[PDB]
């Protein structure tokens, strides 16, 4: 009976660097997905897997909500296969994934003047992440032999005078599971 | 980094314009622009943010837009109630900025001759052997007016200190002029006057001991 | 809904101003809300000074970075700002105002005249300007009084109850250099010796309120 919390996930007062995303688990309750992907406030919904009329008959046994902020030009990294200082570095989605990726543009929340700072990202890992994996780790890399080193994370510091490629995204990821198990998410 | 004409001038019932330039390398995409209306005198009032953006309880009247690295205020319907100075506002990539004034004359404003009041020392100043006269000139509508005192018939030049003149809520403007001078000289002298003279014609107020 | 500056404030030169900003209305705890400071010398153009935000970002003019400062108590609902080495070009009306940057200031406040000089605080001599026969219009009586050798008031009547027909003039620069001004209001002639006036006359450089009696 409970209706899922999405206002907790899209109208968070706070959101996470994408180097350290969040996530919320969404259970036992009833998502209404449609009055979602019909607000005309999302720069981006795109699906994969499923589409989101079909959403709200379907029933799932946990969704994940991945939030975090991103620039404008890194929100095509949010996807199935693909690569990038995103992808690669701080959230990566499997090949197969099932769920749907929702943008919009926050600058108006997210810059400040003289930059804001807050949001990072990581620019150096000794491999690539594994789907949903989550480094927080402030170890400095070493990019040769000596204890060539850097920092491993870097500031957006998103500015009001920016193009929008560079403006700052806020980013939710729906990962709708479908398990063995009693299902608690449906329509 | 934001530059805005010194005066715009418009006749009522119809549209003008203020436009704001940002500097290419101090704006970047010059993505948000608010523009300010203030009074003489009084805080800055938001008449239009984001460019295009009407705070609730605005008129319709003012609208903005953009192209490029110039921004612009538009008034539709001109009255005389929105003479004022508008300024715009805008990021660099380290402050906000400003940029100078505008100030927008309605025209067509009707003549007007000055309203003039004269005081006497008061007693109580005179005690404290310091007498000053006070005239005051308010509602005279073309902006100057020029003040000569004379005590009887002679011309008084010394002890005259007089503002210049400054706009009022209706838009017309005032000014005052003190004549200070001792309690002795006062009681000296039938009369004092303060002669206002505005757009060739004089009001003149005489005042006695 | 509400800003507000602290009093209207005498500062010698290379000493160091400090204004407070009490708000209402909104709180400083809220995401993407900010307070700042921003000074229009008389006759020119708004200055940006500083702004701080909800989670305690601090920005500066660049030019005048190295004298600013502004701190925020969220408890108190107050922001304040110091600035050093203070001098005569820094004579200017201070503002604070809300933050957002959508919209880059809303609300701002009334406003607070900071002069920065060497010459020293002088309170007002208040003397009456009694109505008379020669001050008489009709049914229209004008009555005032009169706010002299001052260091730069305000000017109420009977306490705030009589708005309608006040006229504070702005003030002359005496060459002596200190300032003087009138107010005058138009009240009806019969009223005269039925009604008692008034003027209340705020200094506030100098901590100095006079209620005139005018007869």
């Amino acid at each position: 009976t409970n209706l899922c919390p999405f206002g907790e996930v899209f109208n968070a007062t706070r959101f996470a660097s994408v180097y350290a995303w969040n996530r919320k688990r969404i259970s036992n309750c009833v998502a209404d997905y449609s009055v979602l992907y019909n607000s005309a406030s999302f720069s981006t919904f795109k699906c994969y897997g499923v589409s989101p009329t079909k959403l709200n008959d379907l029933c799932f046994t946990n969704v994940y909500a991945d939030s975090f902020v991103i620039r404008g030009d890194e929100v095509r990294q949010i996807a199935p296969g693909q690569t990038g200082n995103i992808a690669d570095y701080n959230y990566k989605l499997p090949d197969d994934f099932t769920g749907c990726v929702i943008a919009w543009n926050s600058n108006n929340l997210d810059s400040k003047v003289g930059g804001n700072y807050n949001y990072l990202y990581r620019l150096f890992r000794k491999s690539n992440l594994k789907p949903f994996e989550r480094d927080i780790s402030t170890e400095i890399y070493q990019a040769g032999s000596t204890p060539n080193c850097y920092f491993p994370l870097q500031s957006y510091g998103f500015q009001p005078t920016y193009g929008v490629g560079y403006q700052p995204y806020r980013v939710v990821v729906l990962s709708f599971e479908l398990l063995h198990a009693p299902a608690t998410v449906c329509g | 980094a934001l530059t805005q004409p010194a005066s715009v001038s418009g006749s009522p019932g119809q549209s003008i314009t203020i436009s704001c330039t940002g500097t290419s390398s101090d704006v970047g995409d010059f993505n948000y622009v608010s523009w300010y209306q203030q009074h003489p005198g009084k805080a800055p009032k938001l008449m239009i943010y984001d460019v295009t953006k009407r705070p609730s309880g605005v008129s319709n009247r003012f609208s903005g837009s953009k192209s490029g690295n110039t921004a612009s205020l538009t008034i539709s319907g001109l009255q005389a109630e929105d003479e004022a100075d508008y300024c715009c506002s805008s990021y660099t990539t380290s402050s906000i900025s400003f940029g100078g004034g505008t100030k927008l004359t309605v025209l067509g404003q009707p003549k007007a001759a000055p309203s003039v009041t004269l005081f006497p020392p008061s007693s109580e100043e005179l005690q404290a052997n310091k007498a000053t006269l006070v005239c005051l000139i308010s509602d005279f509508y073309p902006g100057a007016v020029t003040v000569a005192w004379k005590a009887d018939s002679s011309p008084v030049k010394a002890g005259v200190e007089t503002t210049t003149p400054s706009k009022q809520s209706n838009n017309k403007y005032a000014a005052s002029s003190y004549l200070s001078l001792t309690p002795e000289q006062w009681k000296s002298h039938r009369s004092y006057s303060c002669q206002v003279t505005h757009e060739g014609s004089t009001v003149e107020k005489t005042v006695a001991p | 809904i509400t800003l507000k500056e602290s009093g209207p404030t005498l500062v010698k030169p290379t000493q160091t101003l400090t204004l407070t900003c009490t708000f209402s209305g909104f709180s400083l705890s809220t995401s993407g809300v900010g307070v700042g400071w921003i000074r229009q010398p008389p006759g020119k153009a708004l200055e940006w000074l500083a702004l701080i935000y909800w989670d305690d970002d601090k920005r500066y003019s660049p030019s005048l970075k190295s004298r600013l400062t502004i701190t925020k108590d969220t408890s108190k609902n107050q922001v304040v700002l110091t600035m050093t080495n203070m001098d005569p070009v820094d004579t200017a009306t201070y503002y604070c105002a809300r933050h957002r940057i959508g919209y880059i200031f809303d609300y701002w406040g009334q406003g607070t005249l900071v002069t920065v000089s060497s010459a020293s605080t002088k309170g007002p001599s208040v003397f009456p300007l009694a109505p008379s026969s020669k001050s008489t219009s009709g049914g229209t009586a004008a009555l005032g009084c009169l706010v002299k050798d001052y260091f730069e008031v305000t000017v109420s009547w009977n306490s705030g109850a009589l708005t309608s027909g006040v006229h504070t003039f702005p003030a002359v620069l005496q060459s002596s250099g200190l300032y003087s001004l009138s107010s005058v209001v138009t009240v009806p002639s019969s009223s005269l010796g039925t009604q008692t006036y008034i003027c209340n006359v705020n200094h506030k450089p100098s901590n100095t309120k006079v209620d005139k009696k005018v007869e």
